[PDB]
């Protein structure tokens, strides 16, 4: 009966940056998606694929916790299908999807007077990302067709931008914590299922 | 399919109950909030109450608290609306609407079919707005730091008799199926609409709603019926309206060849408007006419359809890779070939305030022609003013497509009297014989 | 989407002053900024460009070491210090953002000078001011000694507006501006600050 730590998760003191999100594997355990599913923090919960009533009901063979941070305006990205600069650039989900998506406002925790500068996004970068893909390199992006060995300037752009997360944002620009539960499931035994 | 069909609307008598159910299909009902909107026959709409994914946390508005409870059970995924202790007031349309995102920035994008219900707005939207076809019409929300400035603005475009449309969201985009011709933009505490251009089916009541943090609830906005009633470059380009002019500029391979050029359009008194950005693509909200095409080093603006709008300095800016900097093209005057008109002469003597101040400043008009060329002699009694006089020309006339010129002799007070009459004689081509009024002393 | 300039007034020759360019509508840290000069009936004169800080800063062949652009995403801000001003340099300044961003979906001016400020005006000159001088006169009113160019001059604060043709002004012996606005009239000139109905 040893409950899933969904709290390392959702109550991470830290979050990581949208385009580091960070993938946390869930097995070996039992997890209450209820207790997610009924709670007011949390001010998106999008399950794809599956309906939240029966969560519960299912078992996977594993669980992956996606956490990351990303602009209120933003949260709209993480749906399957969705195109923009966090879905095809930053964090992709297939249109196939079978999981779920929980967004809450976290201003309180992750904005900072001055602009909390430790976000980032990535803005440039070849192609759209692959569905759950993640590429942390900081490699200058060539816009252009002239090498200019990686100095930052016109067509040399820096690929990642921060994100400003100032307590004073309308909530379209606030900060938002997204944590995109992934569930798979295949031949091997589902471990992770829930009460 | 993300139908969502709703009934249990009827006649009913004060004071009473009724249960209105809304059923969702085609998505996970039970993770999107949902919310009910009243509109009353032949008045704005009225956001009822609102129920999250979970239905844990319900929101209602204080015109109908305390009385209305909102439930929603996932198993079947209906939603239901319990009015009691009804007035007379909440005889209207009821729709139940998806909400696209999470509170506060609430999208209400698909919306029931209505059931008609027989028993003050926040955000101060203009009554109407008149418009005219082709026009840009700018059609304002207003509303506190609250309604506006924290949370998104949304625009419903409600046709007459049917559900509201979703137009706008997050006070900027667009939902896949709404043309680009609107335009959300949000300033302060102050939201609006840009209608760029208007056809017959923009005939509808737009709506700006937004929620709050304050208040707690998702405030509509009221009415507004919208009614329909170096870059070496040519340095003035012409033509004739309807006809297609080219402005081809050129530059080097580190001007323009390797770089992609981009073409503005800067109207007289205006900051420059981009009408290309890519060598050949062109931004929204641009007509279709302006095409852009680079071939090696020169690129070429087309202008298609000259038109009385269409006469503006046409800059190309390409960035260079070896100087560094963004190079502009010399700036192309195009002018629009007009039926050369008749100049309507004026002169006025220099009033009296000018004899209590010590100068005379002598002027003459010449209001209304074509072309740009025209000369203005100030014949001062069979004399000719030797380099004192000094003259501007307008820019073309925005409607007319016409030139006004304003010659000014600015002569010594003791000069003015000195001499008797003061005239001004015109060479142009609308009109052959001069014109001139020869004022007197 | 609305760029709103500031700091646009009477200069000293060899002075010093601060341009601010509050930008707002769009994510402002994602687009690049620039700014261009354009003398008073002259072409476009590309004065600076600027994306991150830490970058590299791009500045006209001219203008290398008197100017001096900069950023601040936490106020949507963008800023420019010139400094020992020359003669030349008389102009309107426009703030416009240049994108840079491609997001795969819908292209929008993704490498070219999108959106441009109403941009304000700067004069480089020892010149002191001098109000306006309205005279009344097809009714016409000139608008005599006034500097420096611009002034807002109106008829019937603009109540009237079918007809109104308004030239532009002439630099005269005295260096002082003159327009004339034909068909009361209302000139208000804010370097003065003087509103006058005539
Ligand atoms: C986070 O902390 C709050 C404290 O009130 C608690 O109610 C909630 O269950 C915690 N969430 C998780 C996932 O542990």
């Amino acid at each position: 009966t040893n409950l899933c730590p969904f709290g390392e998760v959702f109550n991470a003191t830290r979050f990581a940056s949208v385009y580091a999100w960070n993938r946390k594997r869930i097995s070996n355990c039992v997890a209450d998606y209820s207790v997610l599913y009924n709670s007011a923090s949390f001010s998106t919960f999008k399950c794809y694929g599956v309906s939240p009533t029966k969560l519960n009901d299912l078992c996977f063979t594993n669980v992956y916790a996606d956490s990351f941070v990303i602009r209120g305006d933003e949260v709209r990205q993480i749906a399957p299908g969705q195109t923009g600069k966090i879905a095809d650039y930053n964090y992709k989900l297939p249109d196939d999807f079978t999981g779920c998506v929980i967004a809450w406002n976290s201003n309180n925790l992750d904005s900072k007077v001055g602009g909390n500068y430790n976000y980032l996004y990535r803005l440039f970068r070849k192609s759209n990302l692959k569905p759950f893909e993640r590429d942390i390199s900081t490699e200058i992006y060539q816009a252009g067709s002239t090498p200019c060995n990686g100095v930052e300037g016109f067509n040399c752009y820096f690929p990642l931008q921060s994100y400003g997360f100032q307590p004073t944002n309308g909530v379209g620009y606030q900060p938002y914590r997204v944590v995109v539960l992934s569930f798979e499931l295949l031949h091997a035994p589902a471990t992770v299922c829930g009460p | 399919e993300v139908q969502v069909l709703e009934s249990g609307g009827g006649l009913v008598q004060p004071g009473g109950s009724l249960r209105l159910s809304c059923a969702a299909s085609g998505f996970t009902f039970s993770s999107y909030d949902m919310s009910w909107v009243r509109q009353a026959p032949g008045k704005g709409l009225e956001w009822v109450s609102g129920i999250s994914y979970s239905g844990g946390s319900t929101y209602y508005a204080d015109s109908v608290k305390g009385r209305f409870t909102i439930s929603r059970d996932n198993s079947k995924n209906t939603l239901y609306l319990q009015m009691n202790s009804l007035r007379a007031e909440d005889t209207a349309v009821y729709y139940c609407a998806r909400d696209v995102n999470f509170v506060p920035l609430v999208t209400f994008d698909y919306w029931g079919q209505g059931t008609l219900v027989t028993v003050q707005s926040v955000l101060t939207q203009p009554p109407s707005a008149s418009g005219t076809p082709g026009q840009r019409v700018t059609l304002s929300c207003t509303g506190s730091s609250s309604n506006i400035g924290s949370n998104s603005v949304t625009w419903y475009q409600q046709l007459p008799g049917t559900a509201p449309k979703l137009l706008i969201y997050d006070d900027n985009q667009r939902p896949s199926g709404v043309p680009d011709r609107f335009s959300g933009s949000k300033s302060g505490t102050s939201a609006s609409l840009a209608i760029s251009g208007l056809r017959s089916e923009d005939e509808a009541d737009y709506y700006c709603g937004t929620w709050d943090y304050s208040l707690s609830a998702y405030v509509f906005g009221g009415g507004t019926k919208l009614t329909v009633l170096v870059l070496t470059q040519p340095p003035s380009a012409s033509g004739t309206p309807g006809q297609r002019v080219t402005i081809s500029c050129s530059g080097s391979s580190s001007n323009i060849g390797s770089n992609a050029v981009s073409w503005y359009q800067q109207l007289p008194g205006t900051a420059p408007k981009l009408l290309i950005y890519a060598d050949n693509k062109r931004p929204s909200g641009v007509p279709d006419r302006f095409s852009g095409s680079k071939s090696g080093t020169s690129a070429s603006l087309a202008i298609s359809g000259l038109r009385s709008e269409d006469e503006a300095d046409y800059y190309c800016g390409a960035w260079d890779s070896s100087l560094n900097a963004y190079v502009f093209g010399g700036g192309t005057k195009l002018t629009v070939l007009r039926t050369v008109a008749a100049p309507s002469v004026f002169i006025f003597p220099p009033s009296d305030e000018q004899l209590k101040s010590g100068t005379a400043s002598v002027v003459c008009l010449l209001n209304n022609f074509y072309p740009r060329e025209a000369k203005v002699q100030w014949k001062v009694d069979n004399a000719l003013q030797s380099g004192n006089s000094q003259e501007s020309v307008t820019e073309q006339d925005s409607k007319d497509s016409t030139y006004s010129l304003s010659s000014t002799l600015t002569l010594s007070k003791a000069d003015y009297e000195k001499h008797k009459v003061y005239a001004c004689e015109v060479t142009h081509q609308g009109l052959s014989s001069p014109v001139t009024k020869s004022f007197n002393r | 989407v609305q760029l709103l300039e500031s700091g646009g007034g009477l200069v000293q020759p060899g002075g010093s002053l601060r341009l601010s360019c509050a930008a707002s509508g769009f994510t402002f840290s994602d687009y690049a900024m620039s700014w261009v000069r354009q003398a008073p009936g002259k072409g476009l004169e590309w004065v600076s460009w600027i994306y991150s800080g830490s970058g590299n800063k791009y500045y006209a062949d001219s203008v290398k070491g008197r100017f001096t652009i900069s950023r601040d995403n936490s106020k949507n801000t963008l800023y420019l210090q010139m400094n020992s001003l020359r003669a030349e340099d008389t102009a309107v300044y426009y703030c416009a953002r240049f994108p840079i961003a491609r997001t795969s979906n819908s292209q929008s001016s993704y490498d070219g000078m999108d959106v441009w400020g109403q941009g304000t005006l700067v004069t480089v000159s020892s010149a002191s001011t001098k109000g306006p001088s309205v005279f009344p006169l097809a009714l016409g009113c000139l608008v005599k000694d006034y500097f420096p160019e611009p002034v807002t001059v109106s008829w019937n604060s603009g109540a009237l507006t079918s007809g109104v043709h308004t030239f532009p002004a002439v630099l005269q012996s005295s260096g002082l501006y003159s327009l004339s606005s034909v068909v009361t009239c209302n000139v208000d000139h804010k370097p003065s600050n003087t509103k006058v109905d005539k």
